[PDB]
């Protein structure tokens, strides 16, 4: 789960939007398949078929949030002609949550996801740029 | 080569155990005050070939068995583990000459239940189950009350080797330091082979009636074999014959007339005695046995400590 | 080598008579039988005394296992601390036995 | 890493003692009386040296020496050492106790012949002392430098500057 | 005292004769006095090799040879 | 049970975890840890319920599995280091074993389904002995094995502990399965600064030991076992309320109370390491923790609920429960914030 | 925590297993007792970070002692070869690795 | 490493596979238990055996000991559960579910 | 192929495994753990462990396995595609290791193991006049005495919670 | 008797154990010797 965190991370900031699109919708297909994983596995399903189609649900939703959001940022780093700015991040992330509300066929979901995963994108942009660290190194 | 060897130790325990089944016949018959089967052959010699030859043209019964994998497997482990338990009896030279023989035999005796749990199971009848089950819980019982007699014996001989016990029962026999022992050993091996007055399936129901006449008489078989070893057992335990390592057929024929005076003592008390009760042989066991064998295991813990009389570990 | 041979060879003798026991006389031609014991339609309850004993055995079997290796124990030069040891183990193994007896754990199946 | 140094055939050739098992068992309490020497400086340099490699020719002193124990059997007591040999063939176990009558035979020829004593109990298991010439191997083990430890604490306690020094607590 | 145990000893004699055996055996190691015997015995057993000493040149007490006065005696255990 | 027996068996459950702590072999730490749960698992069956059954079997089965991991864990670390000496680990994966293993003995999710439902079914005194006493043995275990923690896999189940404890306190009326969930955020917060600065892991355990202790105690001592039994408690003593909701507000980490001393001092640990995020959200999320303690603070102390007509028996009785500490345990869990430099003898 | 009882009391109860270069006895060695003695004399009161940074070469021929990586290594590469060789019909075996070297003793 | 660590360590891993996937009933998993705790038991002496340590020959015996004691304890609490509900299935421990 | 013997015993103990992590019956899963442990006997006995082999058939297969097969004929009372599909599945992952290890002799899942025959890492010296094993074990007395006291409490407290859980009242 | 006929075994058991250790030296260069050659085959072997 750490070689398709640097796939993504290693192509240059609004240069080939293809390969951009292709590694956010490998992540989002690994964070869709484990959480299929887990709701079939916590929550049994009534048939075969029926776990197959909510796996297929969950698998296709959360590509299609990664796939979205990472050819809007990349257009817009693409068309903004800046590559380093949380901007592009909050508008792609804006974009996976217009995503998210035409999956689950609701509006509010849809605007809350805008809001949230925007501020998310950026923050994840921020600290890209500035160097932060979640899981930091014993150091003092 | 060594497959003549094999054979020649197997045929022998068949036949053995089919003249034995006359002997016992002979013998019962003798001391209840008429004969035993005098008229099939020459004094009944006869006899087993003609319960063979009955036995085994018989119609199956065919029962309505849960499983028929358990039904086949019990005999084949029954057999099995009355057969490869004869390898390592040292007479005076063994087949296999194995430096744990009493550890193998112990485990062979703790492995034996199996074909009466599965034969208890396989058969539809639950009362078979309830009388399994019975059988089984007698024969773990007395199997600690032997594991702990084997230990304190093999700890006045040293080694677990069989063929040592005779060289450290060169000067003397050991009844004679190990009595007590001697005898709860030998009535745990009558409770061991359900051997009266031990036999609940027979009094008021059997595990193995279910079984057509072909399997029953393999039981029958395993059974008595492994009667007649257990006695080849206690005497080269406790009863130990002069062994010359130029005529080995001097000890051969000493161990073969006291396992056969002891075997006849065992057909002796099967008629003497009425028949235990399940829950008196249960008090036999954990209220008489057990308390005495550990006293007599701390006694020969400390025994060669206190006299010098340490055993050579070779 | 010796002790594979014969355990195959016992293996298979039993195999072979195990086999002719229960198919020889299927041969024969006889005549089929319906397919119909105390307690046919009863079912089976449990007992815990039959249980109890059962794990009482287990126990003391393991208590067995630990106090086998007395023969080639008694071999050493720390010979107090194996008597010691050993007379411990013994003396725990009367112990859980006594306060099985006083517990009234021995009922029925003395 | 390295290469490993390996000696060559003709440093491993010697005049072996083709005898058996029992034959050996037999003579084995002479030939712990009599080739003491070779036998303790070998066993000596092969347990301080920790390398057969560095033992060798100690080695072969002993299969020198142990063949002119058996030559000395072979010129004067040739018949009773191989009626005692072959009973302690005979046996499985190879038990001593089996031919006590060919053991004294063989060892009254011996004695008035050549004038050996067989050891008593606990005789050859005793630990004897050797002098050798072979200086005393000051790292066999082929150990190198070990790491130079920490520096230890020294000084007094002097009590802790302005107290804990945790946030607005003065002590 | 007495009245209890000729009791134990009409109604439970298995027990009785139990408790007097274990009793024995807990009791008679630290009064016998062939358990030192029994321990060098177990000591004088030679299950490994005597490896020799490098004489550095004052070592009275070592033998030089096996069957030299030096060293430990095996008398006791010939004649016990 | 009987008095002897019952002894026995306590001295039993503290002579496992006392080899655990003071054994320096990986054998004697296994054989401990047999011993506290065999030990353990007739407390559980203390009334003999359908409902103690099966939490004790649930109990029986985690812990099984836990044991056997461990000692997988053990094994691997035999074979590729050839000693048994409790140090450090020398193989990821013995360490991977061993750190999923004692996260499944504590509770931590995604292992941690066990604790609100074994603790649903066995009294309180026995919850009680379980969510405090039955911590110590694997924090040590996992205190001397901090050179080979994985610091990804220590920080997932901290973070994933603490707000799965919180979600699922933050759901619940019984007052059980509330201690169950606090006790995962707890042990969350004392897992998430273990590789930083393992005194605040036993300053923080020492703290949740005084606290859970205290709730428990009031909890047996009112004979209470619901909320609506808690808000019933107003009639018939109020000094029991005052107490439940001093100690119910120093559960949630509000100053000047002690329950803001551990978490405090697990930021100023990890703040020195240049992580800001972590123990930001850490603390937005026990701010649930806060929530369910203040719902049941609203529901307890700070209003009066209706009683019923009997209540007035029960004023004619005084209690006479050994209420064993209570009031110590109820002054060292919430004004012990002065004495916060003390933590410096756990160094 | 670890409190060491052990060592504050004098006593000792899991010491002697605790290593496989401890007292055995009759004095039998295990296979790899001089590589683990070296590392052990090696990380003495030096700490973790310095054992496991200065004396990498000692740890590492304990850990080929132990589990024998390299050794089979060699061996299956030995073997490869000599099966590729003996399949192009370029070598074959000496008369002492075929059975009759009449051996030493 | 050798063929028979690959084995037994793949063994274990079918018995650990085999205990996390219940079925029906409980004596299986309790057998499963068992099956892991008899791969641990053939590793830990094959470990011990190949490198010739003395006293840790002592070791798997208490590995079988404590926990074929445990396994005694888990068979009283199924019958525990065969005393309730009459049967060994999982599926009638879910009181606690509320 | 005779010195793969082990390697080749290996093979039905995990194949044993496969009979019972299936869990098709507690009788026939009682079977695939007896036919496990007698190989797994075996196995220690082709590496010189006899002592320990004969513990695993007195008290494993004898003592404990016999408790679990006698508490099984109190339940599971006497008269599918998931047992078969589940044999099926690991017998095919199990062929498929051996085949790949037995072709190109070194393989990886966790840890790289290596395709020669276990006779390889043997020891090529003699013990003498014992077998080290044994004494290893009868050192249990002479060295174990913490392991002995905590061994028999740990029994005596088992035996005393066993008889305490069982009463029901 | 027992006591008796234990102690003559002990003595014989030494007795064995002493020509054991007084024919080890032999067998020990003989395993050195044999060991060399075995691994001077070999590594001529690896050689060619």
């Amino acid at each position: 789960a750490k070689t398709l965190l640097h796939q993504y991370w290693d192509i240059p900031e609004g240069t080939e939007c293809h390969r951009k699109t292709y590694a956010a919708t490998s992540i989002g297909g690994a964070s869709g398949l484990v959480v299929s994983a887990y709701s079939v596995a916590l929550k049994t399903p009534t048939s075969f078929l029926e776990g197959v189609a909510r796996t297929g649900r969950y698998t296709f939703t959360a590509a299609a949030i990664g796939a979205i959001f990472g050819l809007t940022s990349c257009i817009s780093a693409q068309v903004r002609e800046k590559p380093d700015d949380p901007l592009n991040y909050l508008i792609g992330g804006c974009a996976g949550g217009l995503t998210l509300g035409a999956r689950t066929r609701s509006y509010g979901i849809g605007a809350a996801a805008c809001a949230y995963m925007g501020l998310t994108a950026a923050l994840v942009k921020m600290g890209q740029l500035e160097g932060w660290k979640v899981f930091a190194e014993p150091k003092v | 080569m060594f497959m003549i060897n094999v054979l020649t130790l197997i045929i022998p325990i068949l036949l053995a155990v089919a003249f034995l089944t006359l002997v016992e016949r002979k013998v019962l018959g003798y001391m209840q005050f008429r004969k035993g089967p005098n008229v099939v052959g020459p004094y009944g010699l006869l006899q087993p070939i003609a319960d063979a030859i009955k036995l085994f043209i018989k119609e199956p019964l065919r029962p309505a068995t849960s499983s028929i994998s358990m039904f086949i497997l019990a005999p084949i482990l029954a057999l099995t583990l009355a057969l490869t338990m004869w390898i390592p009896l040292p007479m005076p030279y063994p087949l296999i000459n194995m430096n744990l023989g009493v550890l193998f035999m112990l485990a062979m005796s703790s492995l034996a239940v199996y074909s009466i749990l599965w034969s208890g199971w396989a058969s539809n009848s639950k009362y078979a189950l309830i009388g399994a089950l019975r059988a089984v819980a007698q024969t773990i019982s007395y199997e600690v009350t032997l594991a702990i007699i084997l230990l304190s014996v093999l700890l006045m001989n040293g080694s677990f080797t069989l063929s040592t016990l005779i060289i450290t029962q060169e000067q003397v026999w050991l009844i004679f330091p190990a009595w007590p022992l001697a005898m709860m050993w030998f009535i745990s091996t009558l409770a061991e082979t359900n051997r009266a007055p031990f036999d609940l399936t027979e009094g008021e129901s059997g595990f193995n009636v279910e079984y057509a006449a072909g399997p029953f008489a393999l039981f029958f078989m395993a059974e008595y074999a492994n009667i007649i070893m257990m006695n080849i057992f206690t005497t080269t335990l406790f009863l130990g014959a002069f062994h010359n390592p130029y005529m080995p057929e001097l000890y051969t024929i000493n161990f073969t007339i006291k396992s056969l005076l002891l075997s006849i003592t065992f057909l002796w008390i099967r008629a003497s005695y009425p028949r235990f009760r399940y829950d008196q042989l249960m008090h036999l066991l954990w209220k008489n046995f057990l308390p005495l064998t550990l006293a007599l295991c701390m006694w020969h813990v400390s025994l060669p400590i206190l006299l010098s009389s340490i055993p050579p570990q070779t | 080598m010796n002790l594979m041979i014969t355990l195959l060879t016992n293996f298979t003798l039993a195999t072979l008579l195990v086999t002719i026991a229960f198919w020889l006389p299927q041969l024969n031609v006889y005549s089929e039988k319906t397919s119909p014991d105390p307690m046919g339609s009863a079912r089976l309850p449990f007992s815990m005394k039959f249980f109890l004993v059962a794990i009482t055995f287990l126990l003391f079997d393991l208590e067995i296992a630990l106090l086998l290796p007395l023969p080639w124990a008694s071999q050493t030069t720390n010979l107090n601390t194996m008597l010691t040891m050993a007379l411990l183990l013994i003396f725990l193994l009367a112990v859980s036995l006594a306060y099985e007896w006083t517990q009234k754990g021995l009922e029925w199946t003395e | 890493p390295g290469i490993v140094e390996l000696p060559s055939l003709e440093d491993l050739k010697v005049q072996e003692v083709k005898v058996s098992s029992s034959v050996l068992k037999a003579a084995a309490h002479h030939y712990g009386a009599q080739c003491d020497k070779p036998n303790k400086e070998f066993m000596l340099c092969r347990w301080e040296e920790k390398d057969p490699r560095r033992c060798l020719e100690e080695g072969k002193l002993v299969n020198q020496c142990a063949l002119e124990f058996f030559r000395q059997i072979k010129r004067h007591c040739a018949e009773p050492f191989t009626e005692y040999w072959t009973c302690i063939d005979y046996s499985g176990l190879q038990l001593f106790r089996r031919c006590r009558k060919e053991q004294a035979q063989f060892d009254k020829c011996v004695l008035d012949k050549l004038g050996w004593v067989r050891p008593d109990l606990g005789e050859l298991s005793k630990v004897t002392k050797v002098k050798t010439d072979r200086p005393l191997p000051e790292n066999p083990y082929h150990s190198r430098a070990r790491p130079e430890p920490n520096p230890e604490v020294e000084g007094d306690l002097k009590p802790a500057r302005h107290g804990s020094r945790l946030f607005f607590w003065t002590m | 005292v007495a009245a209890f145990l000729k009791n134990v000893w009409a109604k439970e004699p298995v027990l009785v004769a139990s408790f007097a055996i274990a009793g024995l055996a807990v009791i008679l190691p630290t009064l016998s006095p062939y358990t030192k015997y029994s321990l060098m015995i177990n000591r004088a057993t030679p299950y490994n090799y005597p490896v020799p000493l490098r004489d550095d040149g004052n070592m009275p007490d070592v033998p030089s040879h096996p069957q030299d006065p030096q060293g430990p005696s095996l008398e006791w255990l010939k004649r016990l | 049970m009987n008095p002897i027996i019952l002894i026995i068996i306590l001295m039993t459950v503290m002579l496992g975890t006392i080899i655990v702590m003071i054994s320096t072999h990986w054998l004697l730490i296994w054989i401990g840890f047999e011993m506290n749960m065999l030990a353990i698992i007739p407390i559980m069956m203390k009334k003999h319920n359908p409902r103690a059954t099966e939490a004790s079997t649930k109990y029986f089965l985690t812990q099984s599995t836990a044991s056997m991991l461990l000692m997988m864990a053990i094994i691997i670390n035999l074979m590729f280091s050839g000693q048994w000496t409790v140090m450090k680990l020398f193989n990821p994966m013995a360490s991977m074993l061993m750190t999923m293993a004692l996260a499944m003995k504590l509770g931590m999710a995604p292992f941690h389904f066990w604790v609100p439902e074994v603790t649903q079914g066995i009294p309180l005194s026995s919850g009680l002995i379980l969510l405090t006493w039955q911590k110590l043995a694997p924090m040590s275990v996992l205190y001397q094995i901090l050179p080979s923690i994985n610091l990804d896999l220590i920080l997932t189940l901290s973070i994933l502990s603490i707000t799965i404890g919180g979600w699922g306190g933050l759901n619940q009326t019984q007052l059980r399965k509330i201690m169950a969930y606090s006790s995962i955020a707890h042990m969350g917060w004392m897992t998430a600064v273990l590789l930083y600065n393992p005194t605040m892991t036993l300053l923080n355990l020492i703290i949740y030991i005084i606290m859970t202790s205290t709730m428990f105690t009031l909890f047996m001592a009112n004979s209470t076992t619901t909320t609506l039994s808690l808000s019933h408690t107003w009639n018939k003593a109020p000094i029991m309320t005052i107490l439940v909701l001093i100690t119910l507000l120093s559960m949630g980490g509000l100053p000047p109370l002690s329950g803001f001393m551990p978490k405090w001092m697990i930021i100023q640990e990890m703040t020195k390491n240049d992580s800001i995020i972590l123990p930001t959200l850490m603390a937005i999320t026990a701010l649930l923790n806060l929530y369910f303690y203040m719902r049941l603070t609203y529901s307890t102390a700070l209003t009066m609920f209706p009683s019923t007509n009997n209540m007035k028996m029960k004023w004619q009785f005084p209690t006479t429960k050994r209420m064993t500490l209570l009031p110590t345990m109820t002054v060292l869990s919430t004004m012990l914030l002065p004495l916060t430099p003390i933590l410096s003898i756990l160094e | 925590p670890f409190f060491d009882v052990q060592k504050k009391l004098g006593v000792d109860l899991d010491h002697w297993m605790t290593i496989q270069s401890a007292e055995q006895p009759h004095r039998i060695p295990a296979r790899c007792h001089a590589f683990e003695k070296e590392w052990i004399e090696c990380a003495h009161g030096i700490g973790s970070i310095r054992a496991e940074k200065e004396c990498k070469i000692e740890f590492e021929d304990f850990r080929e002692c132990l589990l024998r990586q390299k050794t089979m290594k060699r061996l299956n590469a030995i073997k490869r070869q000599r099966d590729k060789l003996i399949k192009e019909g370029k070598y074959t075996p000496p008369p002492h690795h075929s059975g009759q070297e009449d051996l030493r003793p | 490493m050798s063929l028979v660590y690959m084995n037994i360590m793949m063994a274990f891993t079918v018995s650990l596979t085999g205990l996390l996937m219940y079925r029906s009933h409980l004596m299986s998993s309790l057998l499963c238990l068992e099956g892991m705790m008899l791969s641990l038991f053939i590793l830990a002496t094959l470990m011990i055996l190949n490198s010739h340590f003395t006293l840790a020959s002592m070791m798997p015996i208490i590995l079988l000991v404590f926990a074929a004691c445990e396994a005694a304890l888990g068979l009283s609490l199924l019958v525990m559960v065969s005393n309730t509900y009459g049967t060994d299935y999982v599926q009638n421990l879910n009181l606690l579910q509320c | 192929m005779m010195t793969y013997i082990v390697f080749i015993l290996s093979i039905i103990f995990v194949m044993g495994f496969v009979g019972f992590s299936s869990k098709p019956s507690p009788i026939y899963g009682g079977l695939g753990l007896i036919v496990s442990g007698g190989v797994g006997c075996g196995i220690v006995l082709n590496f010189g462990g006899s002592f320990l082999g004969l513990m695993v058939f007195l008290i494993y297969l004898g003592g404990m396995m016999v408790v679990f097969g006698y508490t099984t004929a109190m339940a599971t009372e006497q008269y599918n595609k998931v047992v078969l599909g589940t044999f099926i599945t690991g017998l095919l992952m199990e062929f498929l290791m051996v085949y790949y290890v037995l072709k190109d002799k070194e393989v990886e899942i966790v840890f790289k193991f290596n395709g020669m025959g276990d006779w390889v890492i043997y020891d090529t010296g003699d013990s003498g006049f014992f077998s080290e094993e044994a004494m290893g074990i009868a050192a249990l007395y002479s060295y174990g005495t913490w392991l002995v006291i905590v061994t028999g409490w740990s029994l005596l407290i088992g035996v005393v919670v066993i008889m305490e859980i069982t009463r029901g009242n | 008797s027992m006591m008796r006929w234990n102690r003559e075994r002990r003595r014989l058991q030494i007795e064995d154990f002493e020509a054991r250790i007084a024919l080890m030296p032999l067998l020990q260069a003989e395993k050195d010797r044999r060991v060399l050659q075995m691994l001077r085959e070999n590594l001529e072997e690896e050689a060619t």
